[PDB]
C-alpha cells in the first residue's frame, strides 16, 4: 500500500503539480477517513440548530454519523450515531428536542449526554457485576464553537479549534462577527448528492475565484442582473487578493472595493446593508481592527478541511464525503440576528436563488467536478499532474494591508496550501509534527 | 397543511373539467420537454409563488415536523419574475449545467380536480415523473406530487398556474441536481 | 389465467364510468401516500381477497408454471381482517420498518375496464407505479399491474374493492422490502 | 422537425375521441406485456414505418443535429415485414434473449390528439415509461415519447399504427439491451 | 493483507468483543467465500422441492450457482450451475422437470447427473482423440440430507454432514421429526434482498432472543393479537434458555413453558395442533427422548453458517452471501406431512402474515440490519469493537434439562459461539485441525 | 498483487486453459488498462466520420476520453478530452465541425490540433515567465489509419499501425478495399452498455463461429429468412477456416463458398452484389492476390485488442472498457463508396434489423456474455479453468490456400492467440520483447 514518502510526493507544493490520483484513489480515501476527517476540526452546523436544551441535530463527522444536541448547561455534546451493541443507529430522525435517545433494535437507552443509561434485562441477562453501563456509550468528539459555527473533532491530541484555525479568523469574522448580536440561522438544511470527489468543492471554496471570473457563470451573473442590464454592462473588477492561512490550509479570495460585482448576484438590497448604513458602520468598526473588511468584495473561503461558505452571499456548507466519487452537500444561510427582517428575508430568498441546488449558480459550480470526476476513470487521465502553479513564486501579487500570506485574487497559493496540508495530514502520523 | 391532501370531493368533477385540466398539463409537460421555456413561463401568473419545499425525516408522531415551513429555507420559492430570470439564463448558451440540454420527459397522471368557491378557480393534485437522461449516461428520476391553484381562462392554453406547491418525495434530493421544473 | 389478459373488450365502457374509476383509484392512492390508512381499509369488502403471487422464471412453453398457484406460499395473501391487523401494526407508532414513515407515490396508469354478467361488479386492470423514498437516500420502485374486481357504490367514494390480485413484475423482490400496499 | 413538439391545438379534441385513443394505447400495451405479439402486429398497418432514431449530444444552438436523420443508422427502422419477421423470432422458443421472456410494463400517459386534414388520421404525442424485469434481478426503465399516425378504423380495436416515430430519452443506450418494443 | 493471526484476533469468544470490520471488509469477505462458503454444509433446500426423478432446483452456494436434481435412484446431485467451456448458465428457469441440461452459447449437453454427454461437432472440430467430455462436466458438490432439508458441501475433506451437526440435532428435529411421516415444503420459495451482511442474519436466528423480547417486534405482536388484546396484556415470560452447539457455531434460543406467547404469534389453531392431541402427544414422545422439547415456545434457531429456521413458526431460509454489504433471502414453509389440511393452510397463511418479506415481524428485522451496514461506512463506527459479553462466564443460567452447553433465552453465548467458529474456519486453512 | 510470472500463468496457450479470474479480477483490470489499451492500437471510427478540416469526433481509448479531429493539412490528430489545469472535459458534444474547443470550467482555450492557445488573464495571474502554454496541452495519441479505419496508440514505443496488424492485413481487406474508391461510414454510431467483460465479446468476434454454428443464433436465423423457408431448409455448411496471426492475437474465421448461408443474413439482394456482376469480379481482382476471398462467408474479424467486424455483413465496432464487469458497444456500417445507392440502403437496414443492440442478432449474443459475467461472482465458478482446447495440436485442419496459420471454422486457435498475445502485453514490460 502506500508509504508515507510516496503520499507526500503526491503534491508538489513549491511548482504547484497534484496527482490526479489523490481524487480517485480509494485506498488513499480509506487512509483521508483515518488521517484527515478522524482527526480535523469539522463542520457540523450552527448553534442556532440546536438553541434548547435536549435539542439536537443528526449529521456526520466524515462517514461516521454523529448526534449533536445541546446540554442543559449549555454546552453542546457530540457523540456517534451507532448503538456499540450491534451497531443500530441510535437516532433516525434529522432534528428534534429529545429527553432520551432509545436504539430499537434491542432497546438500549441513552441520556442527552450520550451515556448509555438503561439497558433491557441487565439484572437478568448480564449479571448474576462484570458488565457496566458506564462502559459503552458511544465514542464522544471534542465540541467547540467560532462564533456560532458548531466544529468537532475526535483527536484528543489534535490542537484546539482556535490554534487550528491559526491566523485565518479576521476572515471568517467578515461573516460571522459583524454585529454583538451574533448570527443566526434560516430555519432549513438542503441537503444533496453530488459524484465527484470532497477536494474539488473544498478546493474551489478555498482558492477559486477564477472560474467565476471567467466562463462558470456568465449565466448564473444574467439571471441574478435586472432585465435591463446584460453582460456588457459589467466590469470584472481588476483588483482583488487571495489569502492563505500560515498553517492548516485554509483559504479565501475576494475582489476590492467594486461592490457592484456582489450586487449582480444578491442585489442592491443586500448591497446597501452590507455597505451603508448603521450596521455596515458598525462592523467596519469592529472588523476593522483586524483587516479592510469593507472593500472585500464576493469573498469566498473554506476553513479546512470541509468548511466552505461565502462572506456576503452567506451561504455555509460542509462537504460530507461518500468515497473518492461522490460527496453530499449540507448547506444552510446565516444572517446577522439584529438585521432588519426584511433584510433576512432578501438573504433567504437570493441564496434560494443562486446557491442552493437548483440554483442559478451552484448548479454549474458542481457541473465541471462531475465532469471532471468521470474523466479520472481513464488510466492516462490520472498519469499527468494537474496544474496547480497559477501565481507560484510570482512577486509583487501580495497587498500587505491585509494579514498573513495574500496573492493576487486570480492565484492558486490558497489551494496550493490546501493540498499541501493534505499531504501532510495525510503523511504525518503524530501530531508531534502535524501541529507545526 | 401539506401532510395531509387537498380536500378533493367524494365524487369527481365533470368530464369536460377533468379532460380540459389533463390536456393543458400535458402540453404544459411538452413545453418543458422541447424546452420552450418561455411559452412555459407564459403558463404562469404574476402573481405564482413557485414553491418546493425542503422535506425531513420524523417519527409519524412527529410529521408536524416533517416541512421546513414557508419563510424558511428550500429547493425552490419562486416569482414571476425569478422563474423568468432563471429562465433568462437557460436560453442563454451559457448555462453549462443544461447546455448541453438534458433529455427529459414530464409524466403527468392521478389528476385530482376540486373546485373552490371562486368560480374558475381550482386547487389541483396530480402525480409526476420526471425522467432526466444527460450528457453519455446520466440518468436520474424526480417523482412526486404537484399541489395547484389554477385559473380557467378563455385564451392560451385553457388555464394558468396561480400557484404550485411541489411535493418531491425525497429528503436529502439523491439525483446529480435539481436542474429540472417540476 | 394470471398468464393471460383479463377479458376486456374490444369497444371500451362509457365516458362517466372510465372516469369514475379512475378518480377512485387516484382518491385510494392519495390515501396510501398520506398515510390514512383506515380510510383505505374502508375501500376494502369484508370479503376481499388481497393477493401479490411469488412469480419465477420459465421457458415461454412452460409460462404455465410463472406463477406460483393459490394456495401456495405467496408475497401476500389477505383477507379484511388481516389487512386490518396489518394496519393496526402500521399505525402504532412502533413499526419501525415504516416510522419514520415512507415517503411514496403511487401512480395509477392504463386502466382498462371490463363489466362482468353481474351489474355494478366490474373487473379492472391498472397499470402501477410505487415510488418509496425512505430515511436519508433510500429509494425503491415497484412497477406491476393491478387486476381487481371492483363493487359499485352509492356511497363513499363510489367503489369497494372486492378483490386484488397484485402481478408485480419481479421474480426475486429487488426492493430493500415490502412494506408499501399496492 | 423531432426538437419541436407536434402542432396540437390549443383547444383539446373531443372526450369521445381522447377516451378511445387512450383505451387503444392501454390495451396495446396490454398485449406486449402478455407477449402476445401477434395481435400487437395486427395492429400496425402494411405502410407501418416503426422507427427510433439515435441521438446525439451538442449545444442548444447546434440542437439540429441532434437527431441522426432518415436514412441514417438508428436503433429501429422497420416496416410491416421486419418487425413481422422480428415477431417470428420472439416466439419461436429460440430466442435465448428473451427466452425466459421479460416481465415488462408498458405504462401510458400524456396522450395528446392532433387531428389531420384528412378525416379519420390522426398525429399523436404520448409518453411512455415502459418497466422490464428478468431473470433473477435485472431491471430495466425506458423513458420517452411515441409519435404516431393513427387510422380510425371501424373493427379491430379501433385504431390502426400507421407510423410511429419513438423519441427514446438517452443518447448511449444504457439498458442491457432493447428486447421490448415501444 | 490478512494474516490467520489477526483474523483470528477480530473476535475474542472469551470477553465477547466484535471487530466491525467482520462485516463489511471486501478482503474478509473473499476469504469467507474460500474458507467459509466453499467448505459448509449448505442448506439448498427440502426434498419436497424435487420430489420426482428429473426434478430440479437452481439455487446457490455462497455466490456459486448450483442446479439440485433428483436422479432416478433416488439419490440427489449438486452441481455448478455454469458450462466449462466459457462459463455461460447451463439452467436459467427457477425450477421443474428435466432429461437434460443444455447450454445455449455452443449447445454442450449434459444429462440429469451433471456428465458433459454431447458436444456439437466434437469429432469435427475436437479431433482428427485428446479431448474427452468426461473430463470437462461442472463440479460436482458433496450432497446430504436431515430429516428432509437437503444440504451441501464442496469440500470432500470435511467432516459429513451429520458430524458437521455436533450436538445440534435435537433440537433441530422439534421441527423435523416430530412424526414419523415427515415434513412436507410448501410449493412456493420467496427470493428477497437485504443490503445488510449475511452474519447479522444469521447470528440473530442464532443467539439472539433478546431483540423480540425487547423492542423489535412491539408492532409485530400488536398484528398478530386478536383486535380485543392489547400489549399490556402479554406477559412476556421470564423462563427460557438458549443452546450452543459444542462444535460448528450452531445455536438456538426458546422461551420455557408459556405458549401464550407462541399463540400471540401464530394463533390458537396452530398452538393447539403444537401442544395438545394425537400430533403433539406422537411428538413428545419422538422428541421427550433426547429433550424437554414439549416446553419449548418461539424457538429460533441457526444452522452455521447460513441454515435458520423458527421451529413452531416454521419458516426456513438460506441466506445467500452478495459481497459484505447484500444478502438474498430464500424462505419457504414446512409443515408436518400427516397435519390435518385445515393446519397446513393455517400454517401458510400466518407465515405469509409474519415471516415472510412483506410480514409484520420481518420487515422490521430487516430495519436493523440494514441501518448497522449503513453504518459501517464510518470510520470510527469501524474502530472499537461490538459488545457480545452479556451472560460471558455468568454462572447459574445453564438448564441441565437439554442437553449441551446452555444459558439463559437472552443470552450471547450462542452468538460467541458463532464468531469463534466463524473465526476458526477463517483462521484454519486445514480441515486437520478444523475438524476438532 | 501480481508478478508477470503469475500473470503469465493464467493463460495455457498450449493446453488452451483460461484461468476465470482474467474477466473479473479488478487489479488485473487496472494492469490492462495500462499495459494493455494504454499500448495497443485501438479503433476510433472511419475517416468518413470526421472528412472537413474542424471536423471532430469524441471518443473513448480505454477509459481515457479523447477528441478525434481533422487538421487543415488533411492529417488527423487525438488527444486527451482532458483539460490538464483541474481535469475538466474540454469537448461534450458527441462530433461536429470546430475552430476551436473550449474548456468552460475557467476558460482555457485550445486550437484544433489541441494546443492551449489561450488562459484568461494569464498575465495578470501566471505572471509578474515561468509558465508557458506550450507545455500544457492536453496528451497527443500516435494516429494512423488502414483503409479507411483510424487507430490510435498512446505509446511511443509500439510497432507502427501496419507492422502490429502483422500477417491479418489480406483479412481486414475482404472488407475495406473491394474498390479502389474506399468505404464510406454510413451516418450514425449506435452507442449501448453491456455488463460483460471486453474478453468475452473481442474473442468471440476474433475465433467464435463455432457459436453462430450450433445454438446462439437460431433465432436470428428464422427472422432472416424468407418467410416460407424454417430452418430445416439451411445446411450449415461443412468446411470452413480460421486463421490466426503470426503475431498480435488478431483472427478471422469464415465458411467456405456456401454463400446461401450470408443470404440467410443479409439477403439476396446484398449477396449478389457481394459475389455476381462488375464489383464482384473487380474486388475478386483485388483481394484474389493475397487470398481466395470469393469463397468468404460470413467471416468474424477482430484486430487485438478491441476492433470487431463481419465482412459482408459490414458491421464495425470497438469494445470500450468500463472495468471488468462492463464494456459499452460503439458501431457502425461501411459500405463501398462507388456501391449503388439502393445496395448502400439495403445494407443499413440488414444491419439495424441484425447486428445493432436490438437486433435478432446481436442480442442473443450479449445474452451469454451477461450471464457468464454473473457467475463469475462465485468462487468455485472462479476457481477451474475455462475449456479452450478445442482443436489445439489437432493436425490436417489447416488450409495452405489460405496466408498464414489456419485451422478449422469451429477452431479456438485464434482465441488461444487472443488470450496469449494478451498474456504476453500483460506479462512484458518492455516492447524490447513484446515486439517479438
Ligand atoms: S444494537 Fe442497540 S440495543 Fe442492540
Ligand atoms: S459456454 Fe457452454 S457450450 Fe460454450
Ligand atoms: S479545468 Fe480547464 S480551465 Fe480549469
Ligand atoms: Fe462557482
Ligand atoms: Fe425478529
Ligand atoms: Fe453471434
Amino acid at each position: 500500500n502506500w508509504s508515507d514518502e510516496e503520499i507526500k510526493a503526491l503534491v508538489d507544493e513549491e511548482k504547484g503539480l497534484l496527482d490526479p490520483r489523490i481524487f480517485s484513489d480509494q485506498d488513499l480515501y480509506e487512509i483521508e477517513l483515518e488521517r484527515v476527517f478522524a482527526r480535523s476540526w469539522l463542520l457540523l452546523g450552527h448553534e442556532g440548530h440546536i438553541p434548547k436544551a435536549g435539542d439536537y441535530l443528526t449529521t456526520y463527522m466524515g462517514e461516521d454519523p454523529v448526534i449533536v444536541v445541546r446540554q442543559k448547561d449549555r454546552s453542546i455534546k457530540v457523540f456517534l450515531n451507532q448503538c456499540r451493541h450491534r451497531g443500530m443507529r441510535i437516532e433516525r430522525s434529522d432534528f428534534g428536542n429529545a429527553k432520551s435517545f432509545t436504539c430499537t433494535y434491542h432497546g438500549w437507552a441513552y441520556d442527552t449526554a450520550g451515556n448509555l443509561v438503561n439497558v433491557p434485562y441487565e439484572k437478568e441477562a448480564f449479571c448474576d457485576c462484570g458488565f457496566d453501563k458506564a462502559d459503552w456509550g458511544p465514542l464522544q468528539a471534542r465540541v467547540d464553537t467560532y462564533k456560532g459555527l458548531i466544529f468537532a473533532n475526535w483527536d484528543t491530541e489534535a490542537p484546539d479549534l482556535k490554534t487550528y484555525l491559526s491566523d485565518a479568523t479576521p476572515y471568517m469574522d467578515v461573516m460571522l462577527d459583524r454585529t454583538e448580536a451574533v448570527t443566526q440561522v434560516i430555519t432549513g438544511m438542503q441537503k444533496t448528492v453530488i459524484p465527484c470527489n470532497w477536494k474539488f468543492a473544498a478546493e474551489q471554496f478555498c482558492s477559486d475565484m477564477y472560474h467565476a471570473g471567467t466562463m462558470a457563470h456568465l449565466s448564473g451573473v444574467l439571471s441574478s442582473l435586472p432585465p435591463e442590464m446584460d453582460l456588457s454592462q459589467v466590469k470584472l473588477p481588476s483588483s482583488g487578493n487571495q489569502f492563505r492561512a500560515k498553517w492548516g490550509g485554509h483559504g479565501t479570495g475576494w475582489f476590492n472595493d467594486d461592490f457592484a460585482l456582489l450586487q449582480a448576484i444578491m442585489g442592491p438590497k443586500v448591497v446597501d446593508y452590507w455597505t451603508k448604513g448603521p450596521a455596515a458602520e458598525r462592523a467596519k468598526e469592529r472588523l476593522g481592527k483586524v483587516l479592510p473588511a469593507d472593500r472585500m468584495v464576493a469573498q469566498h473561503m473554506t476553513i479546512f478541511p470541509t468548511c466552505s461558505f461565502l462572506p456576503g452571499i452567506n451561504t455555509v456548507r460542509t462537504w460530507h464525503p461518500r468515497g473518492p466519487n461522490e460527496i453530499e452537500v449540507w448547506s444552510f444561510i446565516v444572517v446577522d440576528a439584529d438585521a432588519p427582517e426584511d433584510i433576512k428575508e432578501e438573504y433567504r430568498r437570493k441564496n434560494i436563488f443562486t446557491f442552493n441546488q437548483g440554483g442559478t449558480y451552484e448548479q454549474d459550480d458542481g457541473e465541471n467536478w462531475v465532469e471532471v470526476q468521470r474523466g479520472l476513470r481513464g488510466y492516462k487521465a490520472r498519469s499527468r499532474p494537474l496544474c496547480a502553479q497559477m501565481g507560484a513564486g510570482v512577486p509583487n501579487k501580495n497587498n500587505p494591508e491585509f494579514p498573513g500570506k495574500t496573492s493576487y485574487v486570480y492565484s492558486e497559493e490558497a489551494a496550493r496550501g490546501f493540498y499541501h496540508h493534505w499531504s501532510r495530514m495525510m503523511s504525518e502520523p503524530s501530531w508531534d509534527t502535524l501541529k507545526s | 397543511d401539506l401532510t395531509k391532501p387537498i380536500e378533493w370531493p367524494e365524487m369527481p368533477v365533470s368530464l369536460e373539467l377533468q379532460n380540459a385540466v389533463e390536456q393543458f398539463y400535458y402540453r404544459e409537460a411538452q413545453l418543458l420537454d422541447y424546452q420552450n421555456y418561455e411559452a412555459w413561463l407564459a403558463l404562469l401568473t404574476q402573481d405564482i409563488q413557485y414553491w418546493m419545499p425542503i422535506r425531513t425525516t420524523h417519527t409519524s408522531r412527529n410529521k408536524a415536523m416533517e416541512y421546513v415551513p414557508p419563510g424558511g429555507n428550500a429547493h425552490f420559492d419562486e416569482t414571476y419574475e425569478s422563474m423568468r430570470a432563471r429562465i433568462r439564463a437557460r436560453v442563454s448558451g451559457l448555462n453549462w449545467t443544461e447546455d448541453p440540454p438534458s433529455r427529459s420527459r414530464h409524466i403527468v397522471s392521478n389528476v385530482i380536480v376540486r373546485e373552490t368557491e371562486s368560480a374558475g378557480t381550482l386547487e389541483v393534485s396530480s402525480a409526476f415523473l420526471c425522467y432526466r437522461n444527460r450528457l453519455e449516461r446520466m440518468t436520474d428520476i424526480y417523482v412526486g406530487e404537484r399541489r395547484d391553484i389554477l385559473l380557467r381562462v378563455s385564451d392560451g392554453l385553457g388555464f394558468k398556474i396561480a400557484k404550485r406547491t411541489i411535493l418531491l418525495d425525497q429528503s436529502t434530493i439523491t439525483a446529480n441536481n435539481l436542474s429540472q421544473f417540476f
